[PDB]
RNA sequence: AGAGUGUAGCUUAAAAGCACCCAACUUACACUUAGGAGAUUCAAUUGACGCUCUGA
């Protein structure tokens, strides 16, 4: 029985203007143009550092195969295994403030 | 073969603590909070704030701070587990109390014929179990510690060899999940550390091309 | 003289004499004034120096506008004076198309091309 | 025409396709049909770190089967010194993803615990009974 | 590397001002959590 | 009976093996541009173009011209470049862009235009015009 | 110490075309709209800075 809070509850009916402020002024608007393309750019580096990573460490599980392939194949087989007791993986999100 | 089969491993401490932002993204965080003042509606505290204040104005022509005071004056009693980790530990680099914003991974340090100098845990391949099995057995054969941690997964993660007829490390990742270490004052030196003192820890291409497969990001 | 009627089940209608195309490369705007057979009439871009040097970025409805502006000017010079523009739904919505549309409107040119005489 | 050699261009049924549960590959080996769930208090956490990790197993090139959502649970939790309330609310992310080799899957394990967000369950099971 | 997932804001057309919180649990530790109310900490026995 | 083709099959390239693996068209406008490329290549079957194209000879058509003005692309890109970032070293620039309330000098754009590039999109509007054809055969 | 070399991520492109992000929409993806960031390792075909490969 799917039913979710996706749905807009029935209370938001008729009181919308605790900020009838929606005027803005002009320094404020100049303000996040220039900062939302800072952000941008921002995004667009750290995207470049994780692809650089990915590429790295695919590169570094690649010629761990092919060195796998110049030593023995029965130790490749027994490190291409899909070892099915590690999947049911957990861990908890990196915390605020330590216990 | 004149090769020897040694695997390492690379045990890591994850980041416990979540790193601090940078000034753009806690500028960032600020103008999230503005604009979701902006295009929120109805909150409860403060339908109830403003009627009440609507009421007591009628009542001086003719309730919600006081309980805003009393959860201030207990967040300002409640104090924080502090963040301060460098101050906590001064420098020691063998505790795993140390920066818990970065993630860490083991160093042992150990004498060889080749280099008397800190390495990743070794073993040598026996010809009767998987290189997982050596995993394990080093997580075993180390120095009087309860790990309880996790190995992301049988399939290899660095290849760096030398030749004295040929020492082959076959490096690791492993995850700490919460074990520790017992007999902290241990002879022999457990170093946590991180890529930028794995600079200083690790010098050339058997032991410092490592920086391929750890992960700092 | 004679429109190319027919091909009334693809896109786009080959019923003109000449056709503004425009083609919003990442870098560059471009626009083509082009006769039906396929020879181009009139061309106008940013990949140019001088509406590269006139300009801040070459992807902006400031980019396609100058750009108009440039290429209403040349049509008027080379006397084509009647085009069919064929932009597909998101085009005509986008910003970048209007302001287009106004800067050849404004600069002279009718976008839209008179019926043949048949008889 | 069939006798011409210009036969059979038009040809597009064969292009399209139109009308798997512990998938291996012997030798090799890839993962079946698995689940990231994400749990959060936060509904804006979830929904984000499950629009970065979608955003992300589509640039990398894993075929997401579906983004969909499991319920929100209340919970009130009751302290006294009747008992003064504080109802939290958690609510769940899947990304069901399709698939996924055994060799890439220290790639992918790695790069998410690594960007996993502040207090959000991430945890990776078998679509074998939860509906 | 907890901040790409962790900038944003609600997206949704109908939604209550949600206040930056810090709620506790039981071995004493504080994670940020919105909350309808303006109470800065919340309790987890 | 069966005729094998003349030539290769137009998605013939394209590997059929599983068809939930190769990067696809998720956009008209990509088909468009990859429809009108393919529709330009030369084909071995009839053709619109064929049959109501203008068949010019292969002659590679004569250059009775002045031999072109010579310039130097090092330094031209850079005086081009340097002029970008002076132009987008100025503030003023950035808002009247985002205020969408920029403009360009028509008058200056014209003349250097005559200056760099007038002479082919001249030489191409005689071509179209039939002066070329006519005039110098 | 010696070779393959050298256009941003890619191109029998020559300063281009595709990839690639942020916002709006979308549960989300996708599309679209608005924006964004970029490259020719340096000196008159060679010479000398950087990556990869080989050895000590």
């Amino acid at each position: 029985i799917p039913i979710e809070d996706f749905i807009t509850p029935l209370k938001f009916l008729d009181k919308a203007r605790e900020r009838p402020q929606v005027e803005l002024t002009f320094e404020e608007t100049e303000r996040r143009a220039l900062l939302l393309k800072k952000w941008s750019l921002y995004k667009q580096q750290e995207r470049k550092m994780e692809r650089d990573t990915i590429r790295a460490m695919l590169e570094a599980q690649q010629e761990a195969l092919e060195e796998l392939q110049l030593e023995s194949p029965k130790l490749h087989a027994e490190a291409i295994k899909r070892d099915p007791n590690l999947f049911p993986f957990e861990k908890e999100g990196p915390h605020y403030t330590p216990p | 073969s004149p090769w020897r089969l040694l695997g390492a491993l690379c045990l890591q401490r994850p980041p416990v603590v979540s790193k601090p932002l940078t000034p753009l993204q806690e500028e960032m965080a600020s103008l999230l909070q503005q604009i979701e003042i902006e295009r929120s509606l109805y909150s409860d505290h403060e339908l109830r704030a403003l009627d009440e204040n609507q009421r007591l104005a009628k009542k001086k022509a003719d309730l919600a701070q006081d309980l805003e005071d009393m959860w201030e004056q207990k967040f300002l009693q409640f104090k924080l587990g502090a963040r301060i980790t460098e101050a906590d530990e001064k420098n020691d680099r063998t505790s795993l109390n140390r920066k818990l914003d970065r993630n860490l991974v083991l160093l042992v340090r150990e004498k060889f014929g080749d280099q008397d100098v800190w390495i990743l845990p070794q073993a040598e391949w026996q010809p009767g179990e998987t290189l997982r099995g050596t995993a394990e057995r080093t997580l075993a054969t180390l120095s009087e510690n309860n790990m309880e941690a996790k190995f992301l997964g049988n399939a290899p993660c660095g290849h760096y060899t030398f030749k004295f007829l040929g020492a082959k490390v076959f490096f690791f990742k492993a995850l700490l999940l919460t074990g520790d270490f017992s007999q902290a004052g241990n002879k022999g030196h457990h170093v946590w550390v991180t890529k930028d003192e794995l600079g200083d820890y690790l010098k050339p291409k058997y032991l410092a091309q490592v920086r391929r497969f750890v992960s700092d990001l | 003289a004679r429109k190319e009627r027919g091909w009334r089940t693809v896109f786009p209608s080959r019923e003109f004499w000449h056709r503004l195309r425009v083609i919003r490369t990442q870098h560059h705007v471009e626009a083509l004034v082009e006769h039906q057979n396929g020879k181009v009439v009139v061309s106008a871009s940013t990949r140019e120096w001088a509406i590269k040097k006139h300009l801040y970025s070459t992807r902006n409805v400031v980019a396609c506008e100058s750009i108009g502006r440039v290429l209403a000017q040349r049509c008027l010079e080379a006397g084509i004076n009647f085009m069919v523009y064929q932009p597909t739904p998101w085009e005509a919505a986008s910003d970048s198309m209007k302001r287009l549309q106004s800067a050849m409107t404004e600069g002279g040119v009718v976008l839209r091309e008179p019926q043949r005489i048949y008889e | 025409y069939k006798t011409k050699p210009t036969h059979g261009i038009g040809k597009y049924k064969h292009l399209i396709k139109a009308e798997v549960r512990a998938i291996n590959l012997g030798t090799d080996y890839e993962y079946g049909v698995l689940n990231i769930h994400l749990t959060a208090y936060d509904m804006t956490l979830a929904e984000s770190y499950a629009q970065y990790v979608h955003n992300l197993c589509n640039s990398l090139s894993i075929k997401v089967e579906e983004s969909y959502a499991m319920p929100t649970k209340t919970i009130e939790v009751l302290q006294l010194q009747m008992l003064l309330d504080s109802v939290l609310t958690t609510h769940e992310r899947v990304v069901q993803i399709s698939g996924l080799s055994a060799t890439f899957a220290e790639i992918f394990l790695e790069i998410i615990q690594s960007s996993l967000p502040e207090g959000v369950r991430l945890s990776v099971k078998e679509h074998t009974e939860e509906d | 590397d907890s901040s790409r997932a962790s900038l944003t804001r609600v997206h949704r057309q109908a939604y209550a001002r949600l206040y930056p919180v810090l709620l506790v649990k039981q071995d004493g530790s504080t994670i940020h959590i919105r909350y309808r109310e303006p109470r800065r900490m919340l309790a987890m026995p | 009976r069966r005729t094998p083709p003349l030539g290769p099959m137009p998605n013939s390239d394209i590997d059929l093996s599983n068809l939930e693996r190769l990067e696809k068209y998720r956009s008209f406008d990509r088909y468009r541009r990859r429809a009108e490329q393919e529709a330009q290549a030369p084909h071995w079957w009839r053709t619109y173009r064929e049959y109501f194209g203008e068949k010019t000879d292969p002659k590679e058509k004569i250059d009775i011209g002045l031999p072109p003005p010579k310039v130097s692309r090092t330094q031209q890109l850079l005086e081009r470049k340097q002029a970008i970032q002076e132009l987008r070293a100025n503030v003023e620039e950035e808002r009247a862009a985002r205020l969408r309330t920029a403009s360009v000098p028509l008058d200056a754009v014209r003349a250097e235009w005559e200056r760099t590039c007038g002479p082919y999109h001249k030489q191409r509007l005689a071509e179209y015009y039939g002066l070329y054809r006519d005039l110098f055969h």
